[PDB]
């Protein structure tokens, strides 16, 4: 499960802004 | 927290979207 | 030269970036991240070149095609730190494609420490001496970087190579060049000079600069201050008439006053309302101060300080001695109150020990389902409703259903105010409309203007308010006892009369009402007597005037007592002073051991 | 993170001879300072614990002690099978940290 | 709940519910005096409707209820404000005494707890 | 409960795993 | 997330016994 700099790299799968 | 959230614990796919800045 | 920029938070995409176009201050930190589509290109023409100095602290976090910040940040010289990221004043983090810090104007960090971590591509970290720009580099926190490995190709020469270039300093035992860039130096000073810079010659500047000067020993000529700024001056301290601001810098009475006025609501990190104390303008009063309203200044608390409790959502109901706790020692409510206590014991001392110190309340007041309550006395200090906030239909004070209320606040002693919003009054079958029509008059709520949902059938139709007046017919002192008649009562239609209502106090002197401390349900500030109606004994001569025998007194005291009949007429508050010693019996024990 | 900073890197001394390696810390540690000793073959061994308590076993020419905030391995009596490497260690603080090693040569 | 109308329809002002965790049948409106302080019955003041005409003015008076145990029988009513009426003096109404149980566990789900360790 | 741990919440992969009989 | 009748065939895909 999620954790560390994955975290912000899962936000960004999510956010594609 | 967002730590607590899903580092020290595990977020819902959902619970992870909502505050998408 | 330019603006001074408030603080900044930077993400997603450049466009905001371009609002520091023209400060040559951030009185804040600055923060870029989270650009995840950036590239080289969108940076190569990118420049802020006015920058020179920072407050607080600067950050920055995966900002992707950044590979120095030589171009972004070329002027900026001092990171002061007067706040900072968890202890650092500089954060470099997963700057994914940063090749160089390339801060070559970078001469102080006042205070905090530096963090520079993950930075995969970067170089020119082993270059810098980190001792000229921090006082303690042992907080420094500089790993994870390309520069831990063996790849680093670090490269300060450039116009001859290695024949008078960089300026070379110690680590332990080995000297090492010194740059920023292939193309920038680290430029030290002069020990002499101490962190107040020196000219391309090394001439000392000015003790007032930091950093760096255009001219030797010139306060006028600094591009940073070690102290505070003024009309393009660096000086120790700010004269008369400025004030200490942030601080950085001078300003006059008239800006603090803009600061101060009335950022309406946002109280929760938008305002704190900035004030005068020793000569700085700051955010807020320190411990022992309160201020001074028409010019600014703190002034130390005559007593315990004010206080200001903001309530959440702008209301609070409060149910019992619990909640009511929760508001112990505010002064000023922000925000309406909601009243609904059904019961307890020794409310009207407890709700004046926590309730009894509110002097104004920003929104409306609502008194609702209190059936415990007798009156609002308790709410000793209240002064102000402001109405700024209403309940629906307009209200700024409601009270509705409230079974045993008799009294609002004394009106011979009591002022209150009531800026805006109307007075609602139904169900208070207890409660007089004299008491009613009284506050109207004494809070403005004026009537050559609008209306107040007042009920005429259901605010005191319970209630017979005092009328007529019992007087005494005897009264009798022993040392322990008092002995007292009163007229007879016969209302209208003579016909079942039942009953009268002695009450009784220790009182000092003058200071007694029928309405104190309220008596409510259970602890009371009264001694009550029921005294069983007479019997007439024909038409002529039927005063068989209803009496009592107060026993259980303590001798030589004061007692403040009043008859009533049961829910007509009520005696008036007569002070009676049961007995003490006779002179010659105060005599013998004083003349004979 | 606490720097152990170890010096000498290297030392050349001969049998029967008295030397001393030194750890300074960059924060105080107070006394949570290991001496270990690693063999030709890997092996390492702890030699004091707590800046100056000597393990059991270790011969007594092995001997620890405290001066500001230089913490000194110091050996007496220099014996054959001495001539290997030391390495200081800290644990006063969340990240145990290291000093970079001696290695002991002979003259 | 009903909307209530006294015959002046006019001035209509409040409603009172009423509800407590109760077992079977077993009770009354006047239990165990809640007097004035300890109270025997949770209470809850509902701020009276707004009409919006005559032809379909049932904007039905209603509550949510918060805070309560799940897997838990209620004991629920409503009432009108004690009102002093013109002539033949009436409060009005009052609803009767409904048992709601809260929800519990749904088989399936009680089932998978038991046969998955 | 393991319908209170995943359900009515959400359950790490490994919590999931644990006690698979 | 995981739920109902999925948390079963979640199991199995993790269990294969
Ligand atoms: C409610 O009654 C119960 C028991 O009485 C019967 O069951 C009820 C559900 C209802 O159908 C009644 O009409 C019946 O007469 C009383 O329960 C007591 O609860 C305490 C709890 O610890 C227990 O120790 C006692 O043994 C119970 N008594 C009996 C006789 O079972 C309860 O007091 C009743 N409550 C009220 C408010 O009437
Ligand atoms: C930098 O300053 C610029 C000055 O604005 C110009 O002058 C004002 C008075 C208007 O006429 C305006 O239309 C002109 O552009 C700003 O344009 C610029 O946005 C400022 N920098 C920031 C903070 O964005």
């Amino acid at each position: 499960h999620l954790c560390g700099s994955h975290l912000v790299e899962a936000l960004y799968l999510v956010c594609g802004e | 927290g967002i730590v607590e959230q899903c580092c020290a614990s595990v977020c819902s796919l959902y619970q992870l979207e909502n505050y998408c800045n | 030269p330019g603006e001074v920029c408030p603080g900044m938070d930077i993400r997603n995409n450049l466009t905001r970036l371009h609002e520091l176009e023209n400060c040559s201050v951030i009185e804040g930190h600055l923060q870029i991240l989270l650009m995840f589509k950036t590239r080289p290109e969108d940076f190569r023409d990118l420049s802020f070149p006015k920058l020179i100095m920072i407050t607080d602290y600067l950050l920055l976090f995966r900002v992707y095609g950044l590979e120095s910040l030589k171009d972004l940040f070329p002027n900026l010289t001092v990171i002061r730190g007067s706040r900072l990221f968890f202890n650092y004043a500089l954060v470099i983090f997963e700057m994914v494609h940063l090749k160089e810090l390339g801060l070559y104007n970078l001469m102080n960090i006042t205070r905090g420490s530096v963090r520079i971590e993950k930075n995969n591509e970067l170089c020119y970290l082993a270059t810098i001496d980190w001792s000229r720009i921090l006082d303690s580099v042992e907080d420094n926190h500089i790993v994870l970087n390309k520069d831990d490995n063996e790849e680093c190709g670090d490269i300060c020469p450039g116009t001859a190579k290695g024949k008078t270039n960089c300026p070379a300093t110690v680590i332990n035992g080995q000297f090492v060049e010194r740059c920023w860039t292939h193309s920038h130096c680290q430029k030290v000073c002069p020990t002499i000079c101490k962190s107040h810079g020196c000219t391309a010659e090394g001439l000392c500047c000015h003790s007032e600069c930091l950093g760096n000067c255009s001219q030797p020993d010139d306060p006028t000529k600094c591009v940073a201050c070690r102290n505070f700024y003024l009309d393009g001056r660096c000086v120790e301290t700010c004269p008369p008439p400025y004030y200490h601001f942030q601080d950085w810098r001078c300003v006059n009475f008239s800006f603090c006053q803009d600061l101060h006025h009335k950022c309406k609501n946002s109280r929760r990190q938008g305002c704190h309302q900035y004030v005068i104390h020793n000569n700085k303008c700051i955010p807020e009063c320190p411990s022992g101060y309160t201020m001074n309203s028409s010019n600014l200044l703190c002034t130390p608390c005559l007593g315990p300080c004010p206080k200001v409790c903001h309530l959440l959502e702008g209301e609070k109901t409060i149910d019992s001695v619990t909640s009511a706790q929760e508001l112990r020692g505010c002064t000023v409510i922000n925000g309406s109150l909601i009243i609904n206590i059904r019961g307890g014991n020794n409310l009207a001392a407890e709700l004046e020990a926590n309730l009894g110190l509110i002097e104004e309340i920003s929104g409306y007041l609502k008194i609702r389902r209190s059936y415990a309550l007798v009156s609002l006395s308790f709410f000793r200090k209240l002064r102000l409703i402001r109405g700024e906030t209403l309940e629906i239909g307009n209200y700024s004070f409601y009270a509705l259903d409230n079974q045993n209320l008799r009294q609002l606040w004394d009106w011979s002693k009591h002022n209150l105010t009531i800026t805006q919003g109307k007075l609602f009054f139904h169900y208070n079958p207890k409660l007089c409309l004299s008491e009613i029509h009284k506050m109207e008059e004494v809070s403005g709520t004026k009537g050559r203007q609008e209306r107040n949902d007042i009920a005429l059938k259901t605010n005191g139709d319970q209630a017979s308010c005092e009328n007529e007046l019992l007087k005494f017919s005897y009264i009798r002192t022993s040392f322990d006892k008092i002995l007292l008649r009163w007229e007879p009562y016969w209302p209208p239609d003579f016909r079942d009369l039942l009953g009268f209502m002695l009450f009784y106090k220790e009182a000092p002197y003058q200071n007694v009402t029928e309405f104190d401390g309220q008596d409510a349900c259970g602890s009371n500030s009264w001694t009550v007597v029921d005294i069983d109606p007479p019997l007439r004994s024909n038409d002529p001569k039927s005063q068989n005037h209803p009496g009592w025998l107060m026993r259980g007194l303590k001798p030589w005291t004061q007692y403040a007592i009043f008859v009533k009949t049961l829910v007509g007429a009520k005696s008036d508050i007569i002070y009676v002073q049961t007995d003490a010693t006779t002179f010659e019996d105060y005599l013998h024990n004083v003349v004979f051991v | 993170d606490i720097q152990m900073t170890q010096s000498p890197s290297s030392l050349s001394a001969s049998l029967g001879e008295r030397v001393s390696l030194t750890c300074r810390a960059s924060q105080d540690i107070g006394g949570n300072l290991y001496w270990l000793q690693q063999g030709p073959d890997g092996t390492i061994k702890r030699l004091i614990y707590a800046t100056s308590s000597l393990d059991s076993g270790v011969p007594k020419r092995f001997s620890g002690s405290r001066s500001g905030s230089d913490y000194s391995l110091t050996i007496s009596s220099l014996e054959s099978e001495d001539f290997v490497d030391y390495y200081c260690l800290q644990y006063s603080s969340s990240p145990w940290t290291f000093g970079g090693g001696t290695k002991l040569e002979i003259k | 709940w009903e909307p209530y109308w006294p015959p002046d329809f006019r001035d209509l002002l409040g409603f009172m519910l009423f509800y407590k965790e109760a077992p079977y049948q077993n009770v009354t409106e006047f239990d165990g005096q809640d007097a004035c302080g300890s109270n025997s019955w949770t209470v809850v003041d509902i701020d009276p409707p707004l009409r919006s005409n005559d032809p379909k003015s049932q904007n039905h008076p209603g509550w949510l209820m918060r805070g309560l145990k799940p897997w838990t029988q209620y004991a629920i009513f409503v009432k009108t404000l004690v009102t002093f009426s013109d002539e033949r003096r009436t409060y009005g109404a009052k609803s009767d005494i409904i048992y709601v149980q809260t929800d519990a566990t749904t088989f399936e789900d009680y089932l998978h707890n038991v046969v998955f360790v």
